[PDB]
């Protein structure tokens, strides 16, 4: 599968109304003057993909990821993942995953419109070889994670792959 | 047996992608995966020996940033070429490379995108040129919004970008 677009709303920077974000299916650069918001975008998909890290995502707690420009009722992120290769194992063409957070640090979800569990989301990424953590997925600053990691953690790495 | 016959296959796979994308993004140079157990590969872990300049070793710590960077791409790509990801997303990757680096980085980008998705951020000329589709950032007033960008567009937000002193990730 690929991702078709984002929508955010009241998602860290973002504010306080939905903003749609599209991307190719092969390549998209993301370009901006620092500090314009251009991680945060990442931080979407962390979120949306199940991320229960905080501190991952450079919040102190989930809840900080609600927009306040100096705020929103919570913080949403939608993702539509392009299926017609059947990666994941829903028989639809599109697969739309939502998590929205509110200011007490809950999470709904939601899976082609009907509301889900997070373990339903997680295990259905899984099944279609996504996660919040994955090695494809290399935030700022942390691409040598692969030169840092111990010989041992690395062997791991590739039992994965191999699917053993 | 029967797991160490799935893991040497994918083992090897890889070990002959990384040793063969670490040759292209390094031209001269030359690495290796190693198994710190190939007797039994589950007993130990998965070593990388590099020579960015193709004759000696150099050890891991005393890589620069840009040769970290360029052994941790290899690898990356190794496993991406073996089973291609739904998609990527890389966040300022090319930081302390120069732009003859990231110019083949870039390529191996987008030879991969036949086969996944790929998400860069980049302040990079180099790395942004091929793009197929270009996404602007831009804030104002406390808060991001983003526009589709057209090349021309985006190549004059990076010379903007350029001109600040301090630019680059780690600064
Ligand atoms: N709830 C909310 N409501 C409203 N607004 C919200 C919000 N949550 C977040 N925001 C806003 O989102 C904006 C950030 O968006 P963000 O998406 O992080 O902006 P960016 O375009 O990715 O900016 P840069 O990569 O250039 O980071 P920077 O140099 O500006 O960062 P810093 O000075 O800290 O850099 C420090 C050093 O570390 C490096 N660095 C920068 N970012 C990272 C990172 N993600 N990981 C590791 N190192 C980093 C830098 O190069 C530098 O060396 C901020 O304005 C923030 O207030
Ligand atoms: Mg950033």
């Amino acid at each position: 599968p690929y991702i078709e677009k984002l929508e955010l709303k009241g998602f860290k920077s973002y504010g306080n109304k939905k903003v749609v974000i599209p991307f190719s299916k092969g390549f998209t650069a993301i370009v901006g003057a620092n500090g314009s918001g251009k991680s945060n975008i990442g931080d979407a998909i962390l979120f949306v993909l199940g991320g229960l890290s905080a501190k991952a995502m450079r919040a102190s707690r989930i809840s900080d990821l609600i927009f306040a420009g100096s705020p929103a009722k919570y913080a949403e992120v939608a993702i539509y993942f392009n299926n017609e290769d059947r990666g994941f194992p829903i028989d639809e063409d599109e697969v739309v995953i939502r998590r929205r957070v509110y200011p007490d640090g809950r999470s709904s979800y939601w899976l082609n419109g009907r509301r889900a569990t997070r373990s339903e989301i997680l295990d259905i990424l899984t099944a279609a070889m996504i996660s919040p953590d994955g090695y494809n997925i290399v935030l700022q600053g942390d691409i040598t994670k692969f030169i840092k990691m111990s010989p041992l953690e690395r062997r791991l790495l590739i039992d994965d792959i191999s699917g053993i | 047996k029967e797991k160490k016959n799935v893991f040497m296959r994918t083992f090897e796979a890889i070990s002959r992608n990384f040793s063969e994308i670490f040759a292209k993004l390094s031209p001269g140079g030359s690495a290796r995966l190693i198994l710190e157990n190939p007797e039994d590969p589950f007993s130990g872990g998965l070593e990388i020996e590099a020579k960015p300049a193709g004759k000696d070793v150099k050890r891991i710590e005393a890589m620069s940033g840009g040769e970290k960077a360029l052994t941790a791409l290899a690898f990356v790509f190794a496993i991406q070429k073996f089973k291609p990801a739904p998609f990527y997303l890389f966040d300022e990757i090319d930081a302390h490379l120069d732009d003859a680096n990231v110019k083949r980085v870039a390529d191996l980008i987008k030879e991969s995108s036949k086969e996944s998705q790929f998400i860069v951020i980049t302040l990079r000329d180099v790395m942004m040129a091929n793009a197929d589709k270009i996404i602007g950032v831009s804030m104002r007033d406390g808060v991001s919004k983003v526009v589709s960008l057209s090349l021309e567009k985006a190549m004059k937000i990076l010379e903007e970008i350029r001109k600040k002193q301090g630019w680059e990730h780690g600064n």
